[PDB]
């Protein structure tokens, strides 16, 4: 999206003032790809000193 | 106009270079030696409060 | 064991000169003057041993 005044004036008469807004959608790329993995081992012996 | 731009989204790629590393066998040799000489080294520290 | 892979980048904006018509007369109005945002990454990969 992207708005603008296309205040346009008349010819050589009266001269009045005038804003006319529109807008128009813009492109744009793609955003990032957040990535967050992660991997272990399960579990092989639950001894607490070896 | 009013244009309004994002910065998630006008950035190039992410490089090549983003893969993971290469390591030899010498220089895995050479790692473990100097973290055994560390830790055997460092041992002698703990015994000097006797 | 362990291997890390450490990233990091910047990004600044660089806009061009100005925008020439062909026989009307242009302006800008505002602008960053400035940077804009920092991407960074970061890899581990460790295998213990007994």
């Amino acid at each position: 999206l992207e708005e603008h005044y296309y205040s346009r004036k008349t010819c050589g008469s009266g001269g009045g003032l005038s804003v006319q807004r529109t807008g128009y959608p813009q492109t744009d790329p793609p955003v990032f790809k957040a990535v967050n993995s992660f991997e272990r081992a399960p579990l092989i012996v639950g001894d607490h000193v070896h | 106009h009013s244009r309004e731009v994002d910065c998630e989204r006008f950035i190039g790629p992410v490089p090549s270079s983003f893969t993971d590393p290469k390591v030899t066998s010498a220089q895995w040799k050479f790692l473990e030696d100097m973290a055994d000489m560390k830790a055997l080294a460092d041992l002698n520290k703990s015994l000097v409060n006797l | 064991r362990r291997t890390t892979c450490e990233l990091v980048g910047c990004t600044r904006f660089y806009p061009r000169t100005v925008s020439p018509p062909s026989g009307w007369f242009a302006r800008w109005k505002d602008f960053p003057d400035g940077s804009l945002s920092e991407v960074s990454g970061l890899r581990r990969t460790d295998i213990r041993s007994v």
